[PDB]
């Protein structure tokens, strides 16, 4: 038998349901979402990190002429200078009054420590979500883990269950993301091939160890103005360091709904938004004929005390009369109130206490004991403690907070003044008829 | 939310009271619209209803 | 100096433009799009290929009892059978009257040749476009290759050139694509985890050589029914073969705009659609002061003959009077027509021809010779041939097909009945006054 449900997508909130078929006793069905897993599809754009300016020994063509030559290294900057006059600890390195010339070149490469300090930029799209479900039926437990998409099944422990697409999609990740040292940041990194000095992505490379690098960081040489030999370079501060200083808070402290974001798959887990439509197929063998199921008679409610508490704190008692020893299910088909246990033993005339939770003060509902029904109502009071972190609002409020007394007051206040004006018009026409009679 | 219901209740009751007052005043005027001086009171019950 | 243009994204159609600066003679600027390049972002969903059923030897128990056991092999199926009595060329392999029992199991693995026949299912998104530009200015040629995004200037001679964004995005690829043996097909493959017998992707694996495989193909065993030993298996026809039979035409024969689709990068090339806005920065040194530019006097057009052909077939001639020898640029600012050469030698009183093309029968426009302008008009006739495969419509039609004679007929077409009604009203008022005087 196939039976469908809509279950809140929130961990640690069991959902109870039944399955009605003629000739078979009802079977309890418990659904639990053990943990969520939202994994998106991503492509690596590039990787950046703190850089290191290489300053190779300046070439000196002395008492001669020399010309600049370009190269392929990233950020390569070249410049010649005439009239230079190198000096060194040994003394004048050549002999000519300013006829010499020296060529100076500089370029950049990622520092060795980058091998562990790299920050890689990612583009993400088409978030996908995977759910682990644990189902319980007929005091038997089954596992499954399926993608919420409905075309994919999950077959496990005699059962194959198909999920349905989320009602409302959540995706904390933005189009652009940055990941570094296990921390994820939401940041619009520059597109590959776009370098701007003094900002993130000043050095870019397809891979960490890619011999080809593209980057410009505004390196300008300066004419030597000292006795000895020295190439003075000047450049803007590293962009990666500047981004590190004011990167802002990470995405852990900003993702809505408390999504625990792990890095190596770059995926969120254990966070709730939306509902899962889920259809369960159950083998007919697991079901039990009503003939062997216990038969109950004269079932009655009694609400000893109920508290309108966030935690499950309402209490109830049921008294039955039966003839066959056995086990029977129990449920509260009213969505406002949720019971605690599903199946209970049944005796000839025994009574059993039940625990439950509710989200409304006017706790009224129909409870199914075994195969039979029973209506019952009571009033609950608010609790002393008003802050607690355990599963709350097992059912969302449905404007049922209005108590019968408030409804009575609102209804009583209103009066039939429309009927009064109608009577006024009626007596007006009656007076016209009276004038006719006069 | 709670403020809205009270304001709506007040508006509804005020409208109803005004409509009832206007209707009863008009009914009294229609009953009193004839001068009725040539004959005596048509019926003392009508007078009692009027006042 | 920075100068902007809008160019048609189409190979082999040069675009001519000028740059106007006071005191500098106009500089020609030719832009050519050598080859388009559209590469989308992709991820590997899974791979599939013709499979092979493994039929391992059945486990026979002589004069005993046995039970099935599940396994992790993909599509693993098991079944036991009592009453077996296997025989061989030697004779009976067991001796007890039906006590023995035979267990038969089956699973499927990709065929060896799969290593070359594999078909990969891919998901694609966020199409990105790369342009190769060749720019000629002042008889100096330069090259560049830039992403279409207008935020990633390309590098060529340490020059920044920005292109795009495209006016209208275009991508022949759909959300889901498949690729096999160098051919791309547009198909809606089942998502990972969903297997349907007799359809594409019945065997799915994360990688070609992945030990973990998930797949079902409706394998059902049959009870032994022959004297000897055998494990009869029945299975649905391979899905991949059926998809191959009726896969339909590839994307090479359906992509709009004639895009050449290469497989390894999985990207399209050399195909035209939309417009590209491009900003070009030219070094000031390239410009030449008008002081040294030749000076021209008394320029005059003459259209010997014009043919309204798709190719470049229109002819023109210019007569000039100048004083200084040199080279002067020539251009046609009217988009309806485009010239052939950008510069020409200028003599004291020489006259020179020019080859141009137009997209209207009425070829009138303003041609700039060096710094001076010259209006001139002519009428062109349609060509004898009407089918050719050479660059055509260098400028799109601008409802200019209307000829001057057609405009004259339109002017003679309209009639002024409004004047007649106005005269009627005037005589009405005058005759009303007269009738009053009657
Ligand atoms: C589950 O409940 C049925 C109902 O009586 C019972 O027969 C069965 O033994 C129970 N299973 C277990 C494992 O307790
Ligand atoms: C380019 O044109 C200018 C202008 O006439 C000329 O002086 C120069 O020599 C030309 N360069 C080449 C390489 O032809």
């Amino acid at each position: 038998f196939e039976h469908a449900t809509t279950v809140p997508n929130v961990p640690g909130i069991p959902y109870k349901a039944l399955v009605e078929r003629a000739g078979y006793a009802p079977l309890n069905l418990e659904i639990t979402v053990v943990s969520s897993e939202l994994t998106p599809s991503t492509n690596k754009e590039y990787v950046t990190c703190k850089f290191h300016t290489v300053v190779p020994s300046p070439q000196v063509k002395c008492c001669g002429s020399l010309e600049c030559k370009a190269s392929s290294k990233a950020d390569y900057t070249c410049r010649v200078f005439g009239g230079v006059y190198p000096f060194m600890w040994g003394g004048a390195q050549c002999f000519c009054d300013s006829e010499n010339t020296q060529l100076s070149e500089a370029y950049v490469e990622f520092a060795p420590d980058c091998t562990i300090d790299h920050a890689v930029a990612l583009k993400v799209h088409t978030a996908a979500l995977k759910v682990g479900l644990r189902i319980v039926y007929g005091n038997t437990t089954a596992r499954l883990d399926t993608f919420v998409n409905g075309v994919t099944p999950g077959s496990s422990r005699d059962l194959k269950v198909i999920a349905g697409p989320i009602s409302a999609a959540f995706s904390p990740f933005d189009h652009k993301v940055v990941i570094r040292k296990g921390l994820v940041y939401n940041y619009d990194f520059p597109e590959y091939g776009a370098m701007n000095p003094g900002a993130f992505g000043d050095i870019q490379a397809s891979s960490l160890d890619a011999t080809d690098i593209v980057a410009r960081t505004d390196i300008r040489l300066l004419k030597p103005s000292v006795k000895n030999i020295h190439v003075p370079y000047t450049q803007a501060v590293s962009g990666y360091e500047m981004w590190k200083n004011n990167s802002g808070r990470p995405l852990q402290e900003t993702a809505p709904f408390g999504c625990k974001i792990e890095v190596e798959p770059l995926r969120a887990t254990n966070c709730a938004y939306g509902h899962i439509p889920i259809s369960i197929d159950i083998p007919d063998a697991a079901f039990v004929r009503s003939s062997e199921s216990p038969t109950i008679l004269e079932v009655s409610c009694t609400v000893a005390d109920c508290i309108y508490s966030a935690d499950f704190g309402g209490s109830l008692t049921l008294q039955y009369k039966a003839n066959r020893e056995g086990h029977c299910p129990v449920h509260s088909h009213s969505t406002t109130a949720v019971l605690k246990e599903a199946t209970t033993h049944v005796t000839a005339t025994g009574s059993i206490t039940l625990h439950f939770s509710t989200s409304s003060p006017q706790a009224n509902f129909i409870v199914s004991l075994c195969g039979k029904k029973t209506t019952c109502n009571a009033e609950c009071k608010p609790p002393a403690d008003h802050i607690i972190g355990e599963p709350h609002k097992v059912d969302q409020e449905f404007q049922a907070a209005v108590s019968k007394t408030s409804w009575n007051w609102l209804l009583a206040l209103f009066g039939g003044a429309s009927s009064l004006i109608v009577v006024g018009l009626i007596v007006l026409v009656c007076s016209s008829m009276l004038i006719n009679t006069r | 939310y709670t403020v809205i219901v009270l304001c709506g209740v007040a508006l509804a009751i005020l409208v109803g009271t005004a409509s009832s007052a206007a209707c009863i005043a008009k009914a009294r005027r229609d009953c009193l619209t004839p001068y009725a001086l040539a004959p005596n009171a048509t019926v003392p019950t009508a007078l009692a209803v009027l006042c």
